[PDB]
RNA sequence: GGAAUUCCAUUCCCCGUUCGCGUUUACGCGGACGGCGCAAACCAUUGCGCGCGACGUAUCGUGCACUAGGUAUAGUGUUACAAAGUAAUCUACUAAUAGAAUGAGGAUUACCCAUGAAGAAGUUCAACUCUUGACAAAUCCUUGUCCUGCCUGUAAGGAGUGAUCAAUCGAUCAGACGAUAUUAUAUGUCCGGUUUUAAACCGAUUCCCUCAGGAGUGUAACUAGCUGCUUGGCUAGUUACC
């Protein structure tokens, strides 16, 4: 049982799916690339730090390049800040904020998706 | 070879030649227009020095010689050492370079000696130490900049790594249009002898000189020959980013280690002499000699082969290949 | 007899093997290099010694070189070039009966077998998971 | 085409003639020499040049060695005892006819015809008296 | 014995030669002249010293004058300009004896017989090429 | 394939035609010369060095004398008037191939072809009119 | 009538001849260009002058170039990679008959007639040997 | 006439003789020299010269050599083992008429001849006893 | 052939002849002696010399003595009393035809023919009047 | 001016003999001999003069007179008035107040903080180490100009000639070398005397105790290059300057 495991990244219908696959897990955090070129690969990574007494803070991390070399590539840098008084019904409350935050019709991804800010 | 003659002079002893010679054995050899052949030849001189009288000339019985005195034989602890001591100076590279191989290794070390002018000068502006990257640009130090990116800053010293541009060009264009698309002659010589001795005493002295000329035949020696190179003239600078210098070295990357990787040879011909050179006793006593030569033109050449380590690994370009295989690569 | 010989490296079913043959014996350490061909040339060394008083090391270097070339404006320009290596010591003692050095060469041997995690990890572009 | 040939310089009737052979060319100077031992050789030299600047000055040199037989050791080496020395300088101007050339040589060939007085005193060792 | 006497230094082959003539002996050098003015005569001159410990040297000298649009008896300027010059020095060694003094005169017939390489420059106003 | 050969200089059409032989080798320079004497012959010399590490110079010099009033085998005095000069320098770049260097030849011969105006200006003792 | 005209300077029969054409007369030097641009024509000069008292030398040069087109900045221009050189000076006395000025002429096209030895070296890219 | 000529110096016989010849005539030293190698050949000078106010004064010189072979580092050459000096020194006053330089000559040729006390001393290798 | 001979100075009608005979000929200087003692003695010289470059000179001195026989102490001794010295120098350029030598020598002999006025002003001790 | 007057006047107011010298020799120059009271008046005026602690042996510790003498002799105290005229942006709080490029770095979250590897090396192999006079003017005859009846530690202690020793009738004390050589040779190192008579001389472990303790140990040239020579095949070779 661990979750350090294969994962789609991107759900293109069916057939170009982007499936991304763990690489390396070197002090405390974690790394997944997808299988192809190194240059040309996307690139998700993980990691959780005791920041202060009352504090955990994530760290994720998701690199998307243009497609043997990148043209040029993106990058997503967001950290979550969770106190240690927040139980698995207050955690799973958290993710839904996440998940509801980029469904596909919010203005935050439609804003991403067509390079346009709030207006 | 020690001094022989061979007018046939004759002496009288109371109580019979003193020299001999046969007729001089001249071959000629071909002649191509790139290289000239070899050609066969044998000249000896038996001879009696003090001694009932002997002939001069019936004295190869002794001696391990023929009576024309071109065939010696070589005993095989001999002619086994010389073979394998020449063939293994051909892969281990030490020999001797024709007029085309010098004139190619100092046309190729002026590609190592300016590719590590850029590339400690390049990798001085990445680290951002341009006290070090006015050095190897033969600038003064004591220029102070306007701009303040990085790349700003190397495009206002662009009169000076220019100059170095263009003349990589000058030793880049020479290998792969010229030098590389000549022949190239090389030279290897080792030779061995020992001492034997017959009961007929005769003490005698056989020895081998091989030379052995070969050129360089390769298969990837003239494919560096069809690369190219960019012109650093025609080239903004001004649009392209920084990183294109890395991308400007890339066929040099391939010379440097197209040239030092080890070379694929072809032998054109050589020449094996054979010197015998000894003395005999026959109270009557006698003294009799022999001092003989006889070139051959027979090839000790493997059919597999030789790789031979390449001239063009120097100083100068494990010097060259050791910035770009460190900094540029790593 | 001896072993310094010719062996094929990269065994692309017949069409395509990259052959490598005996170069140079120079200080101690042997070397072998690739076919003649229109490439850049691989390299094989092989270069043992006593280190310490109980103990013997085997190095191996091995070198594969890629080079692509696009044709812009009437010449063959070089695009990419790179190289990947392999570099192995291998420290056996000299308690090692010849039966126990037929052990190790079959457990680097298995080791890289068609279908074990490692050639699956390093043909993938992955790592363990 | 080429007058730097090998030509015979002591003419003993067909039997043991000296002949001397072409080796090399420095400087502009030709050089012939006997066979190759270099020590016991006979050495023929002959150079052209612009003296002033409406002569020429022709240069011959020819050394006659006397060959001998020098035993070290019960090791038999010919070595030349001594050297003799002939050193011709000839300087014609440069209006001279071609037949006026022919006259030069045959003045120098008949001043050595056998029963002239000049190699008549040289081979009894003499003078002229 | 008497070598210092009358001879003939170009043999044009019966008629046309030119008979020099003994006509001086000052300072020990035999002179030999034609029946000419003193300005276009054949002038021969032959002299003996010993030059060293070891060796002595022959001193031979011959002047030959241009012939072609020759003013015969006329007052020609320059000198220098008219008149060819030789100049020979034989050193022999004292060692060598009368057979080997027969050799040397051989040598330097044999440089000068026709058809040979410095010969046939000479007459041709050519070098060695 | 040695082109230090025989050839005709100038031509008169058959008869009358002047016919240049080589002579010499001295220092680099090979020369021909004619049938005359040394002062009234036609002379070539072609050395051919290269300059730098980019291109090859051609030295060529041909000497002509005047003609008219010549005394055959005479000696004319002053030099310097009877004689003509030429001197030709070529440069050719190492960059060159066969195919150029047979066009650098055609230029040359273009120039001098009787009826252009360059050899047809030197003909009448005349300039660029 | 004038000699200051239009002449063939390569002559490949007829098809993709390169005629030259006058163009410029200033400070005595006379001046033909083909019909090209400035950096991709043939240049052939001629200048005549009184050097000494006793002396008329020319001057010819002819500027044989290689074409191309080269990309500075982005932008194609026409230029000559390189360019060869022709240089001669035609010292001719002043005592010459139009006669004499006749067998120099001739003495230039025989020179480089098509066979000779020196235009046969300069194609072949061979010395004269 | 001249009294410069080949003499006999030893009358042996009629085979053993050696016949001396002139050889060099350099600062008034009248010189003979035998006819063999130079290192085994007798000598014989004469010069007169005006010593004082009344006296002229002949000085003979006379070598006799024994004739050997030196053999250093096996070459063998005809050399002298030693030599024998003659040095006499005639004076004789001007007023003497030939009458006079006879009866100097009989004192001299009386003192040599055989039989007479001092030639039978060197003959022996005595003194006077 | 040889002119160093004997001959007759004072031609006294046979008896009373003084002949003069050949003594020396050191130092390049002929001299000729009378039969009598060597301060009684005529004396004759001659000598050749090259003087300029273009020029030849002649040196003849001739001594004609008069005898007596002096008391120098008591002893009776053959002297001459006075000398008389004859001294010509004679340049003859080297320009002049043996048929030119021999019109000096009419030139001296014509000088000196009794008749004439320069040897009638000798033997009578006048002068030109 | 005046007074008295005794009133014409005052007073007062060579010769010779003879030896030596010298070639100026029938001459020179020498030498030796010979020749207010008194007083007086002249009279109405003068002078005069318990309760605290400790021990016991009811004991210790702390808070003219007068005194003597007697023979009657001695001593001593413009607001105002009297009045047309003088005198003069966001904040907080609320009816008010104050305050204005990066970091797996942190936050009370549009804030703060900080900076501007190789190695044909080795093992204790996922961890390390090693190595790189003209003239003008007015007012006009006028000017102005030219021993003990001592005591105790009782065989001890304290307190008032001769006599040893000598032996004599004597002394006492009152060249090597297991070095070298060229080998009897250089060498290295450390006249009498007499007698010795072929020579010379004289003339953790031990220990201990009261016992769970202590002690101790690279660059530009310059030659050449010919189908010919070859006594070790050529396809290069030596010189300069850095």
């Amino acid at each position: 049982a661990s979750n350090f495991t294969q994962f789609v990244l991107v759900d293109n219908g069916g057939t170009g799916d982007v499936t991304v696959a763990p690489s390396n897990f070197a002090n405390g955090v974690a790394e997944w690339i997808s299988s192809n070129s190194r240059s040309q690969a996307y690139k998700v990574t993980c990691s959780v730090r005791q920041s202060s007494a009352q504090n955990r803070k994530y760290t994720i991390k998701v690199e998307v390049p243009k497609v043997p070399v990148a043209a040029w590539r993106s990058y997503l840098n967001m950290e979550l800040t969770i106190p240690i008084f927040a139980t698995n019904s207050d955690c799973e409350l958290i993710v839904k904020a996440m998940q509801g935050l980029l469904k596909d019709g919010n203005p935050i991804p439609s804003a991403i998706a067509a390079n346009s800010g709030i207006y | 070879m020690r001094a022989f003659s061979t007018l046939d002079r004759e002496n009288e002893t109371f109580v019979y030649r003193s020299n001999w010679t046969p007729g001089r054995f001249n071959s000629t050899g071909a002649k191509t227009k790139q290289w000239h052949y070899p050609s066969p030849y044998s000249r000896g001189a038996l001879s009696v020095t003090s001694i009932f009288s002997l002939d001069a000339r019936s004295c190869y019985s002794l001696f391990p010689v023929s009576q024309n005195l071109t065939y010696i034989e070589v005993p095989q602890n001999v002619a086994n050492r010389a073979s394998t001591e020449v063939l293994q100076k051909v892969t281990q590279g030490n020999f001797n370079l024709g007029v085309a191989l010098a004139e190619a290794r100092s046309t190729a070390s002026q590609l190592a000696t300016q590719t590590i002018a850029l590339v400690k000068a390049y990798t001085a502006a990445r680290r951002g130490n341009w006290r070090q990257a006015l050095r190897y640009l033969a600038l003064n130090e004591d220029r102070k900049f306007r701009s303040k990116h990085v790349a700003g800053r190397w495009l206002e010293l662009q009169f000076g790594w220019l100059p170095l541009m263009s003349d990589i060009q000058g030793a880049y264009e020479m290998l792969t249009k010229v030098h590389l698309q000549e022949f190239l002659p090389m030279r290897a010589v080792r030779q061995v002898g020992t001492n034997i001795k017959l009961d007929g005493q005769t003490t005698c002295n056989i020895s081998r000189r091989i030379v052995i000329w070969f050129y360089i035949n390769d298969a990837r020696l003239a494919w560096l020959s069809s690369l190219g190179i960019l012109n650093p003239l025609g080239i903004v600078w001004e649009k392209v980013p920084f990183s294109f210098v890395v991308d400007w070295l890339l066929p040099v990357g391939n010379m440097l280690e197209g040239l030092t990787a080890p070379v694929g040879c072809s032998y054109m011909s050589g020449t094996v002499t054979d010197v015998i050179t000894g003395e005999s006793i026959i109270q009557g006593t006698a003294k009799a000699q022999i001092s003989a030569m006889h070139r051959g033109v027979q090839s000790v050449w493997p059919t597999t082969g030789a790789y031979v380590k390449s001239p063009f690994s120097m100083v100068h370009t494990l010097d060259a290949l050791a910035l770009i295989r460190q900094r540029l690569s790593r």
